[PDB]
RNA sequence: GGAAUACUGCCAGCUGGGACUGAGGACUGCGACGUAAGUCAAGGAUGCUGGCAUAAUGGUUAUAUGCCGCCCGUCUUGAAACACGGACCAAGGAGUCUAACGUCUAUGCGAGUGUUUGGGUGUAAAACCCAUACGCGUAAUGAAAGUGAACGUAGGUUGGGGCCUCGCAAGAGGUGCACAAUCGACCGAUCCUGAUGUCUUCGGAUGGAUUUGAGUAAGAGCAUAGCUGUUGGGACCCGAAAG
RNA sequence: AAAUAUGUAAGAAGUCCUUGUUACUUAAUUGAACGUGGACAUUUGAAUGAAGAGCUUUUAGUGGGCCAUUUUUGGUAAGC
RNA sequence: GCCCUGAAAAUGGAUGGCGCUCAAGCGUGUUACCUAUACUCUACCGUCAGGGUUGAUAUGAUGCCCUGACGAGUAGGCAGG
C-alpha cells in the first residue's frame, strides 16, 4: 500500500524475473579464459600486433 | 608543610568554636522569644476577661498537612494540587504558610489529607528525627548544622533550630527554608487513627480535614 | 442530518440585550487601536460584516494589524494538544478595549512613584503584591454589646 | 453490525502526556497579514534610516 | 547479519512484533500504489503533491546531449589553471601575456556570474556565457571568445 | 553511614543545638511562671454561665 | 506507592563517549575528559562534548569559513579550533596565516594552510600549547546545510522538498502543485 | 473564701521489660566529659564465656501437616469455562534472500567521490595494480524557447556557546561560528514600466510588484557497511470456492 | 439569573524622555510604525511547585472497547 | 421505631457456614485488638541521576570509589545477555 514519507519507487519485478537472472560468477574465469584466448592468438599470429 | 596544614586546622578549629558560640547565643535568645510570646497571649486573654471583653487570637499563620490517601483514583485538580504541595506519597507531610492563596490549595485538597496547626515540639521533633534537605536533588539528612548553613546560610539560618525558628515563626525566608526541607516521610499512626473510617471529615467521622490543634497528637504518633 | 453551519447555536449568544438594540453608539467608532493593543472579542448582531466566529466570543488577544474599518487580532486557540495561532480580521463594533492590562500600567506607574519614596527616604520597598493574610489578634468589646444567646427553632408548617 | 459512534473519553488524557504546549513566542514577530502599503512604505522607512547610520558612524 | 536482527529477539514471543489484534496479514490496503486516489488520498497529497495528472508539453524522440551545457562559474574559473602556474599568472596581471582558459575543452561550455574574481585578467574561451558573467570578466580586464 | 536521632543519643543532641546543655541544667521545660491574681469581669461570668 | 511527577529511569539524551571505535579518537577524549574535569576552562568541556558528535553533527569547516572568522575584529591572531575535519575551498584567493587545530585536514586544506605559512595543530598539540584553551576561536560547520534536512517536516504549505527519485516535469508538479490541476500545495 | 482533683498539653525529666538489626573495615569529620594526662555511647559491635567433628549446622530429596493454588495456548469488552486447538514422545517445523529506497550510525576521501564493465598481474575465482569513460554531487528555474545567484567586511535588528578586556568577586564591555525569530539583497518564473538604438519590429535598458520556486547568500557530498522502516517479489508459515 | 467549567494580564521583549528615517498618513514636525541617544533596582514587581529548559529525526502497536459515581437522550423496562 | 399481616413456583440449600434471642439481631456511644505486595527503619539486586579519581605504585578508565532517588505491565519498542 502507501505509507509514511518516502519517494515513490518503480520496481519492475512482477514478471517472473527470478527466471531470467544472470549472476556473473565467471567474471574470474571469463577473464582468465579471455586472456588465454588472446595470448595464444598472438602466438599463432606471430610478430603481427 | 607540617606547620601550614596545622595553621588551617588550628584556626578552623577556632573558627568553629566561635561559630558554635553564635548558635548558643541565638537558641537561648529563641528560648526567651517563645517563652515571652506565649506568656503574652496567655495573659492578654485574662486581662480582656477582667475587662469584660474577649481576646480573639490571631488566626494561625502556619499549618502542617499530611496526606492520608493513597495514590490511586484521585481527580486531576486535587491530584495536581497534592503534587504542588509536594505530597506525592501516602503518610507524607509538609509545612504550609497559611494565606488565601494556599488556603484555597487546601480545602480543595481536603478529601485526601488531614492537617492542622503544629506545636513547637511537633515541629522540633519532626525536624530533629525526620529532618532532611534538598541539595542537587539528593535527599540529605540534617546531621549537622554545617549542612544547613552551607545551604540556608545565605538567609541567616545556620542552626537546625534556626530552621525550626524560621518555620514556626514563618517570617521572611519561610519559602526557601521550608522548600529546603524534604517532605517528611512518616509511618502510620502508632496506636491507630482513632476512627473506624479515615475518609469521613474530622468533624464527622475523623481524619481527612483540618483538625486544628489535634494535628499534633496525630503527627506525633506518626513520628 | 446534522447541522454545523457558521452561526449555529448562536441564538441567545449573538442576541442584543433586553432594551438595547438598533444603531451602535459612537464610542465604539471613536476608539483608537494601534498594534499591541489587548482587546476583548464580543460579537455584535446588528453588524453582520466583519464579525468573529462564535468561538472567539469571550476570548482576548493582541491586535496585530490596523486597517480601514477593522483590526487584525491574533488569538491563541488549542487544537489537539498545542495552541496554534489564529488571526481574525474583525470590525470595531465587535472589539472592546480590554481592562485586563489597563490596571497593570496603573500598578507599574504607582510602583515607580513609590520607588522615589525609598530614594528620597531609604525605607524598604515592599513592591510585589502579597495575598490576603490570616488577620491578627484583636479584642472585642462587651461594652454596649453583650452576646445575645440563641437556640434552634422548633418545627412548624407555614402553609 | 452496529458499533460505537463517537466519544471524547481518554482524549484529555492522551493530550496531557506530551501535551498542551504553549504559543512559543519570540520578539520581532512575523508581519504576515499586515497592510501592504504599510509594509511597502515600512520597507523604505527602514531603507532610509539605514543610510542615516551609514553616515553617522563614518 | 542475522544474529543482529530483531527477529532473533522475538523467538519465543507469540506473533513476532506484529500484534495480536491486527496480526500481519497479506495485503491490507492493496498491493503497491493502489488506491492513491481513494484510501491513500491523504498520503498522496502531503508528501507527493502534483503526483496525479499531466502538466506541460511532451517531447518525442528526445535525446539529451542536444542540451549538454555543463555549468561553470567565476566562483571557480581559476581552478581550470593548474595550481603552480595559477600563482605566477595572478602575479603577472598582464594585458600582454595573459592566461588562456578554454572552458569547453575543460568539461564545460556555459560560464555563469556567481561570485567575485581577482582583478587579474583572463582570456575566456567558451560558448554560451551569461550577461553578468562577462561584465564581471570585464572588471578583470578580460574577454570572452565564443566557439563550438 | 548511619543517621542517629537527637531525640535519643545525647551526643547528637549536643552536636546540634549546644543550648541543650543549659536547658537541661536549668530545668526550663519544667519552668514555673509568675502567679497572677486576675479575676474575670462579672459580666463575663454572666454570659459564660448564662443560658 | 508514589505519584510520579516525572518519568522514572529516564536517561538524558546526551552521549558519553563517542560511538566511534577509533583508538586515537578514544585517546583525545581520555585527554580532554581529564582536562575539562581538572580545569576551570569551559573550553575543555565544550571540546569534550564535541568529541562525541556524529559525522552529521561535525560538518566540514571550510578554510574560507576559517578565513572570514579571522577577519573578525580582535580575533585576528587567535588559533582557531575545529573539532572535526577541515576542507579546502578554491573560491578564495588571499588566505591569512594563523594556525588551525583540528581533527583532520583535507590534503588541499593542510597544504594550502601552510602556503600562507601556518600550522595544522592536532588537538593534543593544541591542548599542550593552550591547556585552558585561551585565545582560541572555535568554529562550527553548518549542520542544516545537509541534504536530508531539506525534506524534514514535509507538509502541505510547508514549502519543503519531497523525497523524490527522478525529477523533471511529469514528476509531482501537476495535481496539488498548481491552481490549474486540482489545488496548489 | 483557700485548696485539692480531673481533663488537655509541654519537659533538650529519671528509670524497668521485650523484639529485629551489627551494613562498614587504618587514619582524616562534628562533637561532648575533662584542671590536666586523657576518657567517651561522638562519621555503623565489641568484650567475655561455652558448645561441634560417630559431627553440630547448612543443601537437596521423599513423605507428612497448616494455609494457599481452576488448563494451557487463542480470540475477546469479558475464558477455568457448557468457546476453539491439544491422547502421548522424538525428529522436523514459520519475518528470508533480492532489486530500488527513507532516517540514523561507523568509516574512507572531501568540492569532490566510486579500483573490481574492462585491462594489468598472480603463490590464480583471492590478493596487488590502472587508463578512458560513466554515475552522482559542485545551479537553479520555467510547461517551453530561455534566462541563470555579492548594493553592503555575502547585509540590518534580537538572541547565542566559546574566546577576549577590566574586575577577588558580583558584574561589565568586546568578538560573536552552529543555531532561532525577523527586516532586506540576489537567480529563475508571473504581471507591470518599455530608455539609448533598429533595417518598423526588432532589441529589453531602467524601475516597480499582498505573485511564485523543491533556489543564492566563503560549498557537502560521493562511496562501502549495520539495525530499523518502504515497495516489487512465493515474501513470516499453512489454507480457498474458482480460472 | 447562579454554582462548576472558561479567554486575558501580573514586566528588563518593562515603564518612560529625546528626535533620525519613509514613497505610508495629517491642516501641519500632525501621526503611524521602525530607529538614535538617555532615566529608574533591592520584594524585578502574586502563591505554589519544578524530579532541569528548549529542539529534531525516525519508527512499533492501536484505530471491535467495556465498567463505576455524576450530568444525560430514546425506551414501561433491561445484565438494553 | 422494631416486629406482624400484606408476601404464590417448580432437584435439596444456604445472613459464606455452624449456630445465635438482656444476641453472636437492630440504632447509638467508647475503648482494646487482628493483618496487605501500602506507610516508617535497615540489609541486598538492578535502573537512572549527580560527584570524586591512573598525580600513582601492576593485576581492568568500557574501570575503581562516594551519593540520592526510583522498580506494576498486554500489544509494542530498545538494551544487556
Ligand atoms: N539502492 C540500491 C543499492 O542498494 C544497496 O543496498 C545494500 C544495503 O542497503 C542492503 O542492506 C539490507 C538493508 O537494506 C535491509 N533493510 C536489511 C538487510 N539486513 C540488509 O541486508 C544486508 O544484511 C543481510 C543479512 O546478513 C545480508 O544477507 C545482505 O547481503 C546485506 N546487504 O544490502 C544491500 C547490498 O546487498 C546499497 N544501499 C547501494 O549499493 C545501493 O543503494
Ligand atoms: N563573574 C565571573 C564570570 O566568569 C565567567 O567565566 C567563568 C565562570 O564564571 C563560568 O562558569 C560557568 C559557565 O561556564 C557556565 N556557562 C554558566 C555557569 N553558571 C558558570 O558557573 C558560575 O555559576 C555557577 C552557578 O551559580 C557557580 O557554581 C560557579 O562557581 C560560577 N563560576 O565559566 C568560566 C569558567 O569556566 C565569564 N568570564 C564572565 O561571565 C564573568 O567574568
Ligand atoms: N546530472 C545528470 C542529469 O540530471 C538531469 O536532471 C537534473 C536536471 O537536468 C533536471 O531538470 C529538468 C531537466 O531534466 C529538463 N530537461 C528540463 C526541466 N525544466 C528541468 O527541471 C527543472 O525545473 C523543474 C521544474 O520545471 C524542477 O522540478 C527541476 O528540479 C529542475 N531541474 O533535474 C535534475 C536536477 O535537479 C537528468 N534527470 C539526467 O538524465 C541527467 O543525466
Ligand atoms: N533578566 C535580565 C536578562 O539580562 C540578559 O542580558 C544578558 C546578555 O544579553 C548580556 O550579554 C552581553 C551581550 O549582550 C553582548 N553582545 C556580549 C557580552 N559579552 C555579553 O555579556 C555577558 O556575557 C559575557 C560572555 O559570557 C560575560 O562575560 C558577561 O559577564 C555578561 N554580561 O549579558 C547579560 C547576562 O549577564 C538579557 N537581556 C535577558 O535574558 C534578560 O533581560
Ligand atoms: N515623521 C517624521 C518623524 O517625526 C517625528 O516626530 C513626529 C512625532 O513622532 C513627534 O512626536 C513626539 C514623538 O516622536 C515622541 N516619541 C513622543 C512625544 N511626546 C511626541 O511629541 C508630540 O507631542 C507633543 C505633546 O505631547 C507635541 O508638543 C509635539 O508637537 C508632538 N509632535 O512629533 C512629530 C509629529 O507628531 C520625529 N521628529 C522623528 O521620529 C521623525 O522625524
Ligand atoms: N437469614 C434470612 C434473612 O432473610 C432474608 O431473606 C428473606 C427474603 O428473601 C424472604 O422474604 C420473602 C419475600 O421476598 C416473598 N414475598 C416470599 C416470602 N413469603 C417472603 O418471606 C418473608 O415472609 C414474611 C414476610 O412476607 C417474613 O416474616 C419472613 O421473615 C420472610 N422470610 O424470606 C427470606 C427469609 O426471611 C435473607 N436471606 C437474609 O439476609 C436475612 O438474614
Ligand atoms: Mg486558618
Ligand atoms: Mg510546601
Ligand atoms: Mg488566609
Ligand atoms: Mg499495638
Ligand atoms: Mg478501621
Ligand atoms: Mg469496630
Ligand atoms: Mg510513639
Ligand atoms: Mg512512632
Ligand atoms: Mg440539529
Ligand atoms: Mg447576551
Ligand atoms: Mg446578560
Ligand atoms: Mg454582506
Ligand atoms: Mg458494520
Ligand atoms: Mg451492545
Ligand atoms: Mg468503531
Ligand atoms: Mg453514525
Ligand atoms: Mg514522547
Ligand atoms: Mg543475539
Ligand atoms: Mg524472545
Ligand atoms: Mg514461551
Ligand atoms: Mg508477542
Ligand atoms: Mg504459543
Ligand atoms: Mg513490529
Ligand atoms: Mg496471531
Ligand atoms: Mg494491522
Ligand atoms: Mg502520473
Ligand atoms: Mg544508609
Ligand atoms: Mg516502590
Ligand atoms: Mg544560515
Ligand atoms: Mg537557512
Ligand atoms: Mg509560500
Ligand atoms: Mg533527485
Ligand atoms: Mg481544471
Ligand atoms: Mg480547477
Ligand atoms: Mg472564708
Ligand atoms: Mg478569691
Ligand atoms: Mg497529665
Ligand atoms: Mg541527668
Ligand atoms: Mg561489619
Ligand atoms: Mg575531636
Ligand atoms: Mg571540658
Ligand atoms: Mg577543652
Ligand atoms: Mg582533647
Ligand atoms: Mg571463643
Ligand atoms: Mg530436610
Ligand atoms: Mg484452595
Ligand atoms: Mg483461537
Ligand atoms: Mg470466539
Ligand atoms: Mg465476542
Ligand atoms: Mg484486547
Ligand atoms: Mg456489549
Ligand atoms: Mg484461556
Ligand atoms: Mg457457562
Ligand atoms: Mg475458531
Ligand atoms: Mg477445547
Ligand atoms: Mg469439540
Ligand atoms: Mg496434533
Ligand atoms: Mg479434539
Ligand atoms: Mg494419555
Ligand atoms: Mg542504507
Ligand atoms: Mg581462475
Ligand atoms: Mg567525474
Ligand atoms: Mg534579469
Ligand atoms: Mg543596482
Ligand atoms: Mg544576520
Ligand atoms: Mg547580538
Ligand atoms: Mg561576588
Ligand atoms: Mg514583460
Ligand atoms: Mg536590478
Ligand atoms: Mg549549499
Ligand atoms: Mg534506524
Ligand atoms: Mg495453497
Ligand atoms: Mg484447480
Ligand atoms: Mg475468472
Ligand atoms: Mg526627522
Ligand atoms: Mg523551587
Ligand atoms: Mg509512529
Ligand atoms: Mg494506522
Ligand atoms: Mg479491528
Ligand atoms: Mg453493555
Ligand atoms: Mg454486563
Ligand atoms: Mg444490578
Ligand atoms: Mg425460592
Ligand atoms: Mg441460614
Ligand atoms: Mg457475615
Ligand atoms: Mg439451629
Ligand atoms: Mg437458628
Ligand atoms: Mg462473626
Ligand atoms: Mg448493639
Ligand atoms: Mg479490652
Ligand atoms: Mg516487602
Ligand atoms: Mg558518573
Ligand atoms: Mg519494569
Ligand atoms: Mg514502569
Ligand atoms: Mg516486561
Ligand atoms: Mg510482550
Ligand atoms: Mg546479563
Amino acid at each position: 500500500a502507501i505509507s509514511k514519507n518516502l519517494p515513490i519507487l518503480k520496481n519492475h519485478f512482477r514478471k517472473h524475473w527470478q527466471e531470467r537472472v544472470k549472476v556473473h560468477f565467471d567474471q574470474a574465469g571469463k577473464k582468465v579464459s579471455r586472456r588465454n584466448a588472446r595470448a595464444t592468438r598472438a602466438a599463432k599470429i606471430a610478430p603481427r600486433p | 608543610t607540617a606547620e601550614q596544614v596545622a595553621a588551617e586546622r588550628a584556626a578552623r578549629k577556632a573558627a568553629n568554636k566561635e561559630k558554635r558560640a553564635i548558635i548558643l547565643e541565638r537558641n537561648a535568645a529563641y528560648q526567651k522569644e517563645y517563652e515571652t510570646a506565649e506568656r503574652n497571649i496567655i495573659q492578654a486573654k485574662r486581662d480582656a476577661k477582667a475587662a469584660g471583653s474577649y481576646y480573639v487570637e490571631a488566626q494561625h499563620k502556619l499549618v502542617f498537612v499530611v496526606r492520608i490517601k493513597g495514590i490511586n483514583k484521585i481527580p486531576p485538580k486535587p491530584r495536581k494540587v497534592l503534587q504542588l504541595l509536594r505530597l506525592t506519597r501516602i503518610n507524607s507531610g509538609t509545612f504550609v504558610k497559611v494565606t488565601k492563596a494556599t488556603l484555597e490549595l487546601l480545602k480543595l485538597i481536603e478529601p485526601y489529607v488531614a492537617y492542622g496547626y503544629p506545636s513547637y515540639s511537633t515541629i522540633r521533633q519532626l525536624v530533629y528525627k525526620r529532618g532532611f534537605g534538598k541539595i542537587n536533588k539528593q535527599r540529605v539528612p540534617l546531621s549537622d548544622n554545617a549542612i544547613i548553613e552551607a545551604n540556608l546560610g545565605k538567609y541567616g539560618i545556620l542552626s537546625i533550630d534556626d530552621l525550626i525558628h524560621e518555620i514556626i515563626t514563618v517570617g521572611p525566608h519561610f519559602k526557601q527554608a521550608n522548600n529546603f526541607l524534604w517532605p517528611f516521610k512518616l509511618s502510620n499512626p502508632s496506636g491507630g487513627w482513632g476512627v473506624p473510617r479515615k475518609f469521613k471529615h474530622f468533624i464527622q467521622g475523623g481524619s481527612f480535614g483540618n483538625r486544628e490543634e489535634f494535628i499534633n497528637k496525630l503527627v506525633k504518633s506518626m513520628n | 442530518g446534522k447541522s454545523h453551519g457558521y452561526r449555529s447555536r448562536t441564538r441567545y449568544m449573538f442576541q442584543r440585550d433586553f432594551r438595547k438594540h438598533g444603531a451602535v453608539h459612537l464610542s465604539t467608532y471613536l476608539k483608537v487601536y494601534k498594534v499591541g493593543d489587548i482587546v476583548d472579542i464580543k460579537a455584535n448582531g446588528s453588524i453582520q460584516k466583519g464579525m468573529p466566529h462564535k468561538f472567539y466570543q469571550g476570548k482576548t488577544g493582541v491586535v496585530y494589524n490596523v486597517t480601514k474599518s477593522s483590526v487584525g487580532v491574533i488569538i491563541n486557540k488549542m487544537v489537539g494538544n498545542r495552541y496554534l495561532e489564529k488571526r481574525l480580521n474583525l470590525r470595531v463594533e465587535h472589539i472592546k478595549h480590554s481592562k485586563c492590562r489597563q490596571e497593570f500600567l496603573e500598578r507599574v506607574k504607582a510602583n515607580a512613584a513609590k520607588r522615589a519614596e525609598a530614594k528620597a527616604q531609604g525605607v524598604a520597598v515592599q513592591l510585589k503584591r502579597q495575598p490576603a493574610q490570616p488577620r491578627e489578634s484583636r479584642i472585642v468589646s462587651t461594652e454596649g454589646n453583650v452576646p445575645q444567646t440563641l437556640a434552634p427553632v422548633p418545627y412548624e408548617t407555614f402553609i | 453490525a452496529k458499533s460505537k459512534n463517537h466519544t471524547a473519553h481518554n482524549q484529555t488524557r492522551k493530550a496531557h502526556r506530551n501535551g498542551i504546549k504553549k504559543p512559543k513566542t519570540y520578539k520581532y514577530p512575523s508581519l504576515k497579514g499586515v497592510d501592504p502599503k504599510f509594509r511597502r512604505n515600512h520597507k523604505h522607512a527602514l531603507h532610509g534610516t539605514a543610510k542615516a547610520l551609514a553616515a553617522a558612524k563614518k | 547479519p542475522s544474529r543482529f536482527t530483531k527477529t532473533r529477539k522475538h523467538r519465543g514471543h507469540v506473533s513476532a512484533g506484529k500484534g495480536r489484534i491486527g496480526k500481519h496479514r497479506k495485503h491490507p490496503g492493496g498491493r503497491g500504489m493502489a488506491g492513491g486516489q481513494h484510501h491513500h488520498r491523504i498520503n498522496m497529497d502531503k508528501y507527493h503533491p502534483g503526483y496525479f495528472g499531466k502538466v506541460g508539453m511532451r517531447y518525442f524522440h528526445k535525446q539529451q546531449a542536444h542540451f549538454w551545457k555543463p555549468v561553470l562559474n567565476l566562483d571557480k574559473l581559476w581552478t581550470l589553471i593548474p595550481e603552480d602556474k595559477r600563482d605566477q599568472y595572478l602575479k603577472s596581471a598582464s594585458k600582454e601575456t595573459a592566461p588562456v582558459i578554454d572552458t569547453l575543452a575543460a568539461g564545460y561550455g556555459k560560464i555563469l556570474g556567481k561570485g567575485r574574481i581577482p582583478n587579474v585578467p583572463v582570456i575566456v574561451k567558451a560558448r554560451f556565457v551569461s550577461k553578468l558573467a562577462e561584465e564581471k570578466i570585464r572588471a578583470a580586464g578580460g574577454v570572452v571568445e565564443l566557439i563550438a | 553511614v548511619l543517621k542517629k536521632n537527637p531525640l535519643k543519643n545525647k551526643q547528637v543532641l549536643l552536636r546540634l543545638n549546644p543550648y541543650a546543655k543549659v536547658f537541661a541544667a536549668e530545668k526550663l521545660g519544667s519552668k514555673k511562671a509568675e502567679k497572677t491574681g486576675t479575676k474575670p469581669a462579672a459580666v463575663f461570668t454572666e454570659t459564660l454561665k448564662h443560658d | 506507592g508514589i505519584d510520579h511527577t516525572s518519568k522514572q529511569h529516564k536517561r538524558s539524551g546526551h552521549r558519553t563517549a563517542p560511538k566511534s571505535d577509533n583508538v586515537y579518537l578514544k585517546l583525545l577524549v581520555k585527554l580532554y575528559t581529564f582536562l575539562a574535569r581538572r580545569t576551570d576552562a569551559p573550553f575543555n568541556k565544550v571540546v569534550l562534548k564535541a568529541l562525541f558528535l556524529s559525522k552529521i553533527n561535525r560538518p566540514p569547516v571550510s578554510v574560507s569559513r576559517i578565513a572570514r572568522a579571522l577577519k573578525q575584529e580582535g580575533a585576528a591572531n587567535k588559533t582557531v579550533v575545529v573539532v572535526g575535519t577541515v576542507t579546502d575551498d578554491a573560491r578564495i584567493f588571499e588566505f591569512p596565516k594563523t594556525t588551525v587545530a583540528a581533527l583532520r585536514f583535507t590534503a588541499g586544506a593542510r597544504a594550502k594552510i601552510v602556503k600562507a605559512g601556518g600550522e595544522c595543530i592536532t588537538l593534543d598539540q593544541l591542548a599542550v600549547r593552550a591547556p585552558k584553551g585561551q585565545n582560541t576561536l572555535i568554529l562550527r560547520g553548518p549542520r542544516n546545510s545537509r541534504e536530508a534536512v531539506r525534506h524534514f517536516g514535509m507538509g502541505p504549505h510547508k514549502g519543503k522538498a519531497p523525497r523524490i527519485l527522478s525529477t523533471g516535469r511529469k514528476f509531482e508538479r501537476a495535481r496539488g502543485r498548481r491552481r490549474s490541476k486540482g489545488f496548489k500545495v
